[PDB]
């Protein structure tokens, strides 16, 4: 897809994702 | 990328693209794990998730409906230094999108029954990173490299910090940060000035800062953590220094990491996996704060491997640093980046993070071609300078294996 | 969207967009894990893993320097149904993706030096999904659904078949099944004829398809697979009949599911986690194959409350197969699915990989306006009566926890 | 429509 977020490498921190 | 400021301090950075139907709506806010104190640690997580547990006007199951009937494109996140809310809507949605967004923003009441039940599923969200080896590795590593410093803390908190957080503790940390300064709204896409003129509407209304925060500068330690899980592969991560977020050599920090480890033809993936079959998954990045950072590397390998994996690793990463890189290692990572690049300029997404991230950490913008420059102008000598600078230090060390202790071959390394 | 059929029984599918400067490409074969025969369990996955080892003219390092060279944007995934090989690449660069993706799958040299290489990276690949309590959760319910079915395989294979895999196996599996009726090439973006017919030239060379494949069908069963494992949360699946890929209720499964646990509004997310707050992650999702089909449904708790999450899904699944959907709902569900779709458009791989994936296990193409027609044809008992149909059988049950023995989800008392 | 399962773990690389 394109859609693109901005998370890091490793460390789970969001609402479902 | 057209930049404006309103009065309260917040900003508003947007960018009108032309060949799409959608828009994506962001909501930047300059505080994080970082700018947390031991006692509040998760507190700017656990706020995150709260603004979907409801406000006066909608429920946190009709909020749920809202972003759902659009797509269900939303989501958010908690970084070091920085908080995100966002979504991707048609346009003739964008309104409503923004009229949500908002009322989580300022009328979002944290009752005693929701902030209960929220703080069980990051209870779970904490427990679920943590079955996850290849995964709580990373942050392990955060802790050792900077000790008791907050970009050691982790980001979803500690259990003993999250049994505290009420209202009370939660108000009084957004009424702080949640503020003109911090606050920073991005838009992308097919960004319609009607929308514009609804968003300075609202977030004018959030609060100048009046607080001021001082901070410390963390220290690079080349600790070392080990814990015992009963698993399959010994996980490894290496943390090396990194350069801060607008340092002089960026790029060339980033052209470092990909011929390390950042891609399929990196000295890591091209030793360790490639040639040897060691892993299935080695690879490296670089993680930089405001006035820190560092590089990082990783790999899963079977337990008895890990003596195996370190040395070969070590052997990589001490070339590199030695030797530097070839002309046609530093073009071909130029090419890399500049088509990476290209073809994220197509996402609303994509140009909405970027924006919204450089805007809140850097202030600065660049356009494409501006962009396309500084990966250009960057030199073979750069790079390998760099690469002795940074991978010639004693590395930090976070490993999960069966046995829980570290491995004989974790010894020689100059 | 232009189909293309050509004498060897190859297909080319394409579809323009002249927004986009990019295009996405994709290698869709036919074959996966279901296709397999128990001592060759694996191979599909393992023969994608080879493709990338080296051609005559290509080695594996070069491979990944081209590819790395153009964005980095290139994938390969096996399914149970499928394969895949895909990249994106600017304009100025198709051809050459081609070249490189045509030449990886028509002359790579399977050499055994880089064969007993790659075998050991799948294993490492296999022991990684096994540290993942959260995934590998999903592969043995297969396992409990289908027992000895092609079905319940696991797509890694094992380390025994793997074992005893070699360039004998890989052609004579290759042969067979990588032919004109399982091969489906798919182009989607700022395509120029040139390329497409640069396509058809270079995919001539497919043999035609040979060989008669005989498939059995597979039952569907309630059995339990339980895993003891060291972890913090229970990881458990619950496994319920589907419909298989061509079936004209497709629409209302894919409404079904998104109502039980397919997004925020969905029964599960708001009864057990934003009401009980017992898992941060759970969901559900639909499996739809040739012959068969399932609904799965993920959650994961603190042991200690096992027992709880069970009732409570039960719960869930009961007032859903038995009362059914709302009008609200039903719509809702709608407004998702057309939002996302819409939404979609955008991205050059999603219309690839969407048209690939439907010209191979539809040899039908369906259009927006057909697709959407569809979603808004579904009337609110359809999917009633489906989840009626569906969600009222026994159950497949997968899990992994502490003490490794099955709670207390055999009786409905509460 | 598309058919993603659940968490990945058949890709190519990391
Ligand atoms: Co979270
Ligand atoms: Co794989």
């Amino acid at each position: 897809a394109a859609a693109a977020a901005a998370a890091a490498a490793a460390a789970a921190a969001a609402a479902a994702a | 990328i057209n930049t404006m400021t309103l009065d309260n301090g917040v900003r508003i950075i947007t960018e009108k693209m032309s060949t799409v139907r959608s828009v994506s709506i962001g909501i930047w806010v300059g505080t994080g794990s970082r700018y947390e104190s031991a006692e509040e640690n998760g507190i700017s997580h656990f706020l995150e998730h709260m603004f979907f547990k409801g406000t006066n006007t909608r429920s946190a199951q009709e909020i749920a409906e809202f972003f759902d009937s659009i797509g269900g494109q939303v989501n958010a996140f908690t970084s070091k230094e920085y908080t995100c809310y966002y979504a991707k809507v048609l346009d003739d949605h964008a309104g409503q999108a923004i009229d949500t967004l908002s009322d989580m923003f300022f009328h979002s009441t944290f009752q005693k029954e929701e902030l209960e039940k929220e703080r069980k599923v990051v209870f779970e969200e904490i427990k679920m990173v943590d079955d996850t080896p290849d995964d709580i590795v990373h942050d392990l590593l955060s802790s050792a490299t900077y000790g008791k410093h907050s970009l050691g803390y982790p980001i979803l908190g500690t259990v003993e910090t999250l049994n505290s957080f009420n209202e009370g503790m939660l108000r009084h940390y957004m009424d702080r940060f949640y503020t003109g300064d911090y606050v920073v709204i991005s838009v992308a896409g097919n960004v319609h000035d009607e929308l514009i003129d609804k968003i300075k509407e609202t977030f004018s209304q959030v609060k100048p800062t009046t607080y001021n925060y001082q901070g410390e500068k963390p220290m690079f330690l080349p600790n070392r953590i080990v814990r015992k899980k009963e698993t399959e592969q010994a996980h490894l991560c290496l943390g090396y220094p990194g350069l801060p977020i607008g340092d002089k050599d960026v790029y060339a920090l980033v052209l470092l990491n990909n011929v390390l480890g950042g891609s399929m033809s990196s000295r890591l993936f091209q030793d360790i996996r490639e040639k040897r079959g060691l892993c299935y998954s080695v690879f490296s990045y670089h993680s930089s704060f405001r006035d820190s950072g560092m590089l990082t590397i990783y790999a899963g390998t079977g337990h008895d491997q890990l003596d195996d994996l370190v040395y070969s690793i070590q052997e990589t990463t001490s070339a590199l640093a030695e030797k530097g890189l070839t002309e046609k290692e530093l073009e071909n990572g130029k090419e890399q980046l500049k088509g990476s690049l290209m073809l994220s300029l197509e996402s609303t997404n994509s140009r909405m993070s970027r924006n919204g991230k450089n805007e809140l950490l850097l202030k600065k913008h660049r356009s494409l071609d501006e962009m396309i420059e500084q990966i250009n102008a960057v030199q073979k000598q750069d790079v390998s300078r760099l690469a002795k600078i940074l991978l010639s230090a004693s590395p930090s060390i976070s490993l999960i294996n069966a046995n829980g202790e570290l491995p004989k071959a974790l010894i020689h390394l100059e």
